[PDB]
């Protein structure tokens, strides 16, 4: 009986290819041929942060564009000041094979996890001074790859055994399981209303879950390799995913299909990391390439390279206000661009 | 999205040919690898042939080593596996399997027992 | 005589631009695989040179516009005594950090493990500022010692007193650079002779398949243990048996010139021989000026 | 967190002693240490300070070369070694503990203190000394300074510590960033040369004197000290 | 600047002296990946080392050196993803059981796929044939052979440079085999260590301690040549 | 058997998904172009900030 089902399936999905064809009545570059180009952007490196004992791969800002948590896979949780340039507190971590790090809107927790199956959440707010465990939680049988903050009483976390959860920081137990993709989860992204968050796997998947109703609303698939990278729009409508294919898509959450190809055939290393500015014209992509490329949303010319980097770009972050954008690689080296 | 449609197969006498057909879409295929993979009742996944993007760098396993006639077309964008000489051993599913990354070498988990670029793969039986 | 002191000068100003940006290239890669200490030794030794012969072809260009008149522009003797300073410096420094640079590959070759794991940068550094400290202390030795350093007969150049040498002190000062210098000279080559024979007896004992590292580290061992003694210990046995005869010298300052030269020579070469004689050094060398012509 | 005090007593003029301070409930190592001194029925005064490591030491001017702080990190204690005690040195010392960085508290903690008996810069005035005022109407406390703290970072280096009988003085604000550990009745405003300190609701157990300290340097110099009685 | 930025200031200085400490600690000690498929003795290769985690971690001694050998403890069948974080180590040792036929293509095709990797090809491999003895008695009774598993066991001879010249035979084809599958776009940055153990040989230590030390001279060879 | 059950979760999954409505692209396009129109003179990234308050 498994050939009905199958075929039922394919049937719906069909059915759902020629229901979304028929909604493509114009592309995006058709319309965005009026508008003036964005120019070719310069930027250059107005703050350079050293003293990462092992290979960066995780940032991430905080509410105010002032602090910054990064991640070593030595084992350390760094707090850098872009203004100061002074380091503010240094969590040793109990593994060093972090993968992922988060910083709460509260700023008064952090999360981390990675290989060991383990999310350790951080209290920088703790009244004895030094920094003590809070909230080490497991249950996971696979590996961290992404950790994010809903508010100062949840966290989601993504795990390489296909199945993520809503964990509670008060009691350390799964609120609300999902389904999961067909793929190891790669990344998460929230959208700005807090209530849904698109999450890209290794299934060249993109998925879209609520935190109330632990179900998938919209599936993405067309990208052609894994995806390593997501990052939501400002407005919360769109999301842009980049693949090992050296291409970045542009899904629209309201139109249900892919709108922008950023692609280029000079460009072969894939994409590990994508943030959007506060107004969403930039896209800075990071590639293995050594640099990182800045892309117009609306044009899809090039509007700038980084080349600040002697190693793999493994992340980077847009500050909330569009002040500066941090960039750490595998070089130790964490480059503050304007 | 990833289609990878499997043709051919079926219950073959011993001693016979066959032409196994894979079909890819959605994706250019002069510039993934493109294996056969094997998968026996009650045995786990194991590693046939596999073939570049530019289709000189082929390769085979000891089992049926000069055995199989792998090859691909760009035009139509299709894979082939020309099998000669099946013997009983060869009751099996073969899958038609792709690589992630674009322009490698290689890639990781050729032979993964659950792949999400994994076709659903031939029954070719052969009994007497 | 000014237009062979000028050319030196430019020779060595564009070997060491060149030695320095190969270095730098070099280490914004390195530094994430190893420790990148023979990166940044090198890279020191190479900024040191660079400014001692900076230095030395100022003073150089300074003394021969003005027609040698040392009266005229040396009236408290203070530019002579910066002049021998820095050319006591100079040559001490170029030869203490290449010792200890041998010893280090030495160490790296024969105990990796110790050298990996137990030596750190900061050891490194530490030396380093050692050394550095210790050369400008014994090239500021003759000036905390009620003495200064007398013009010699070229009139070109300031150094330890030459001529007329009566007292026992000169005697010491120009030994101890002979010796600072001779020793230094024998602990490299030992250092040098024992990493090449380590890396000959790995490789004849190891049949695998190969000698794309060994082979070029022999031949640059082998170079420097040519050129360096073949520059430095004439000078350094002049400078010696002028200190053991004092004025029943037989030669005239013409072997002393030719020895200082030949000298220049070795920190002219110094960086060629060590970062730009590379072959991977060479050939990024040559795409670039083909590049750019 | 707890930072008990021992040494004080009477000392006749001219003696030494050494005021030792345990510390316990958090990493002594990480917190900068001050040593701050009152007077019998009089305001507060800064004496001494250090930070983490002794990397960094600073001493008031009118005890510079007599009194003499150290801390000790493997043991987690602190000590003032006194040379050339005076008559005026009657005094009770209190340790305070204080963390500087983007977001902090310094000087959040107050230990109970000690006693002792013997036989130019920024100065931070009060106009007023007593407000008479009932448990059930708003105070406004105003403070002026003689130069405008407001640096060019724009940090409002201001202190408000509330000391009740018996008890140490609390911290209520570090920089309108209101401390933790107090109620949000108190708040905080006015520009870099004028202060005001604003309390909606008066309680039972807020009566006390209110005192104003600036850390624009290193020299501490807090103010006269309002006193509301109830 | 304050008299809080100068505390900020310090305390930068205090935290960079502790990240400098903990750098030389990390750099007097040595870090291992431990790799292989189920059906091979590495358990008893751990366990051995008598000198729902994700990951395991084993510290031992060797000749006063310190060694830490990462092994994946709880995962899926995936690697493509999680081999990227295990680089920049000194060595790799893939374990295989070379005793069962089934398992050798598997075990090879691992092999092939983790040694032409893009971003581990700055690292050695380090491969133990372990369980020689199964693999001798198999040979020996004559039941299973690598003659029915490959053909070019049927056209090769031992090479001229108490175990029977079977046991050999079969052990120099299988090196032979892993040289030529090894060789392959390797571009001379890296070079593979077979050896020879089995689960009871206590000898392995210094294997692993010479081939480390061989890996640290071949990279201190590619830093002073500045490849 | 199991694929069974997750064959029958699939097929829930995609009926329940294609109810999902949708709208056309220019639509879409249109708000976004708005969106950057409205939000290009809050970006320091594309309209160059003087140093005064950097
Ligand atoms: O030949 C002449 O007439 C001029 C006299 C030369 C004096 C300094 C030579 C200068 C060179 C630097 C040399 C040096 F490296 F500083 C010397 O090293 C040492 C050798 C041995 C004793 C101590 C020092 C510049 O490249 C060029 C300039 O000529």
């Amino acid at each position: 009986e498994l050939d009905q089902l199958r075929q039922e399936a394919e049937q719906l999905k069909n059915q759902i290819r020629d229901a979304r064809k028929a909604c493509a009545d114009a592309t995006l570059s058709q319309i965005t041929n009026n508008i003036d180009p964005v120019g070719r952007i310069q930027m250059r490196t107005r703050r350079t942060l050293r003293g990462h004992l092992a290979k960066i791969y995780a940032m991430h800002w905080g509410t105010d564009s002032r602090l910054l948590v990064s991640a070593s896979q030595d084992g350390k949780l760094i707090i850098w000041d872009s203004y100061t340039t002074n380091k503010v507190h240094a969590i040793p971590l109990r593994s060093s094979w972090v993968m992922t790090c988060a910083y709460a809107p509260s700023g008064n927790y952090v999360a981390c996890g990675g290989l060991d199956n383990i999310c350790s959440i951080y209290n920088l707010k703790t009244r004895e001074g030094n920094v003590r465990v809070s909230r080490e939680l497991a249950g996971h049988t696979g590996y961290l790859s992404c950790c994010r903050f809903l508010d100062d009483n949840q966290i989601v976390t993504s795990s390489g055994d296909t199945t993520c959860a809503l964990w509670d920081i008060e009691t350390g137990q799964q609120t609300t399981t999902f389904t999961g993709h067909t793929g190891d989860v790669m990344s998460l992204s929230l959208a700005p209303d807090t209530r849904l968050f698109v999450s890209g796997a290794c299934d060249a998947s993109a998925k879209l879950w609520d935190v109330r109703e632990g179900m998938c609303r919209q599936t993405f698939t067309g990208h052609e390799s894994d995806i390593n990278a997501i990052c939501f729009f400002p407005n919360g409508n769109a999301f842009a995913t980049g693949s090992d294919d050296a291409t970045c898509r542009l899904f629209d959450l309201r139109a249900d299909q892919e709108l922008m190809t950023y692609s280029h055939d000079n460009i072969i290393c894939g994409i590990t990391s994508v943030s959007f500015s506060k107004s969403g014209r930039l896209l800075l992509a990071g590639y293995d390439d050594f640099n990182c490329n800045v892309w117009d949303a609306l044009k899809a010319d090039r509007a700038g390279v980084l080349a600040g980097h002697d190693n793999r770009v493994s992340c980077l972050g847009v500050t909330d206000d569009g002040m500066a954008v941090a960039t750490g690689s595998w070089d130790s080296f964490l480059k503050i661009w304007n | 999205q990833v289609q990878l449609q499997e043709s051919g197969g079926g219950l073959v006498q011993p001693g016979g040919s066959l032409r196994l057909s894979c079909a890819a879409s959605g994706f250019t295929f002069s510039n993934y690898k493109m294996n056969w993979v094997r998968q026996a009742p009650g045995k786990g996944l194991e590693w046939v042939s596999d073939i570049s993007q530019s289709g000189a760098s082929i390769s085979y396993t000891g089992s049926v080593k000069g055995r199989f006639t792998i090859s691909r077309d760009n035009a139509k964008n299709t894979l082939y596996l020309q099998m000669n000489s099946l013997k009983p051993e060869d009751t099996a599913v073969y899958y038609c399997a792709r690589c992630p990354a674009p322009f490698t070498r290689d890639c990781f988990d050729v032979t993964s027992t659950t792949y999400a670029y994994r076709g659903q793969g031939t029954q070719v039986t052969v009994s007497s | 005589s000014v237009f062979f002191s000028v050319i030196f000068m430019t020779v060595g100003i564009l070997s060491n631009s060149l030695a320095i940006a190969i270095l730098m290239k070099a280490y914004q890669r390195f530094r994430q695989k190893s420790k990148a200490s023979f990166l940044l030794l090198a890279s020191g030794l190479v900024i040191t040179d660079f400014f001692g012969h900076l230095i030395n072809g100022a003073i150089a260009v300074f003394v021969y516009a003005s027609d040698k008149e040392w009266i005229r522009f040396d009236q408290s003797n203070v530019l002579c005594s910066i002049f021998g300073i820095c050319m006591v410096f100079s040559g001490l420094c170029p030869l203490l950090l290449g010792s200890v640079m041998a010893i280090e590959r030495c160490i790296g070759v024969t105990k990796p493990i110790f050298h990996s794991t137990k030596i750190t940068s900061k050891h490194v550094k530490m030396m380093l500022s050692g050394v550095c400290l210790f050369a400008v202390f014994i090239a500021l030795l003759p000036i905390l010692g009620h003495r200064d350093y007398k013009i010699q007969a070229s009139r070109t150049w300031c150094f330890y007193n030459t001529e007329d040498i009566k007292d026992w002190e000169d005697r010491f000062y120009l030994l101890l650079f002979s010796f600072l210098g001779l020793l230094a000279l024998g602990v490299s080559l030992l250092c040098n002779a024992i990493t090449g024979i380590t890396l000959l007896r790995v490789k004849f004992k190891s049949q695998q398949h190969g000698r794309s590292h060994h082979l070029e580290m022999v031949i640059q061992l082998l170079a420097i243990m040519c050129v360096s003694c073949i520059c430095w210990s004439p000078f350094l046995v002049t400078m010696a048996n002028i200190g053991i005869n004092g004025n029943h010298s037989l030669e005239t300052c013409e072997t002393t010139l030719f020895a200082l030269r030949m000298a220049t020579w070795n920190q002219i070469l110094d960086p060629w021989v060590y970062i730009l004689l590379r072959k991977a050094v060479l050939k990024n060398l040559y795409k670039l000026a083909s590049q750019c012509c | 967190v707890q930072l008990v005090e021992s040494g004080g007593g009477l000392v006749q003029p001219g003696g030494s002693r050494k005021l030792s301070c345990s510390a316990s409930g958090f990493a002594f190592s990480s917190f900068g240490m001050h040593w701050v001194r009152q007077a019998p029925e009089k305001g507060l005064e800064w004496v001494a300070y250090i930070s983490s490591g002794s990397g960094t030491i600073y001493y008031a001017d009118t005890v510079k070369g007599r009194f003499t702080i150290s801390r000790d990190d493997p043991k987690n204690t602190l000590f003032l070694q006194m040379t050339s005690l005076r008559s005026e040195d009657t005094a009770m010392y209190y340790c305070v503990r204080s963390i500087y960085y983007y977001g902090s508290s310094p000087f959040d903690f107050w230990g109970q203190g000690t006693t002792l008996t013997v036989s130019a810069d920024i100065v931070m005035t009060q106009a007023t000394s007593s407000v008479p005022v009932t448990p059930g109407e708003s105070v406004s406390i105003s403070c002026r300074s003689s130069k405008s703290l407001l640096h060019s970072n724009g940090n409002t280096y201001l202190y408000w510590f509330l000391q009740r009988p018996g008890q140490s003085p609390q911290l209520l604000i570090y920089r309108s960033n209101l401390a933790s550990g107090v109620p949000d009745r108190f708040s905080g405003s006015g520009s870099g040369t004028a202060f005001t300190l604003t309390i909606s609701r008066l309680e039972a157990e807020d009566v006390g004197v209110y005192y104003c300290m600036q850390h624009l340097e290193y020299p501490l110099t807090f103010g006269a000290g309002t006193k509301l009685e109830l | 600047l304050s008299a809080e930025d100068k505390a900020a200031v310090e305390r930068s200085k205090m935290i960079e002296k502790q990240l400098q400490k903990d750098k030389q600690v990390y750099r007097r000690t040595l870090r291992l990946l431990l790799l292989g498929a189920d059906n091979s003795g590495k358990s008893t290769i751990v366990k051995q080392m008598r000198i729902t985690s994700g990951i395991f971690e084993t510290k031992f001694q060797v000749d006063k050196v310190n060694f830490h050998m990462f092994d994946v403890g709880a995962q899926r069948d995936e690697r493509r993803k999680w081999i990227q974080c295990f680089n920049d180590v000194t060595a790799i040792i893939f374990v295989v059981d070379s005793s069962d036929y089934n398992r050798l293509q598997e075990a090879l095709n691992d092999f092939k796929s983790i040694w032409n990797n893009r971003w581990l090809r700055t690292i050695s491999v380090i491969l133990f044939l372990n369980k020689q003895d199964l693999l001798a008695e198999k040979v020996l009774a004559g039941k299973s052979k690598i003659e029915d598993y490959f053909p070019e066991f049927a056209r090769y001879t031992t090479p001229e440079d108490g175990e029977d010249p079977r046991v050999t035979r079969a052990k120099y084809f299988i090196r032979k085999e892993f040289v030529d599958i090894s060789t392959a776009s390797g571009d001379g940055r890296h070079i593979c260590y077979p050896h020879f153990t089995c689960s009871v040989d206590t000898e392995n230590a210094r294997r692993i301690f010479n081939d480390c030390k061989d890996i640290i001279l071949q990279m201190n060879l590619r830093e002073y040549n500045l490849v | 058997t199991a694929s069974i059950a997750q064959a029958r979760k699939l097929v829930e999954q995609l009926k329940m998904e294609a109810n999902i409505d949708r709208i056309k692209v220019s639509k879409a396009a249109a708000d976004l172009m708005a969106y950057c129109e409205a939000h290009a003179k809050e970006d320091p990234l594309l309209t160059p900030v003087p140093a005064s308050e950097n």
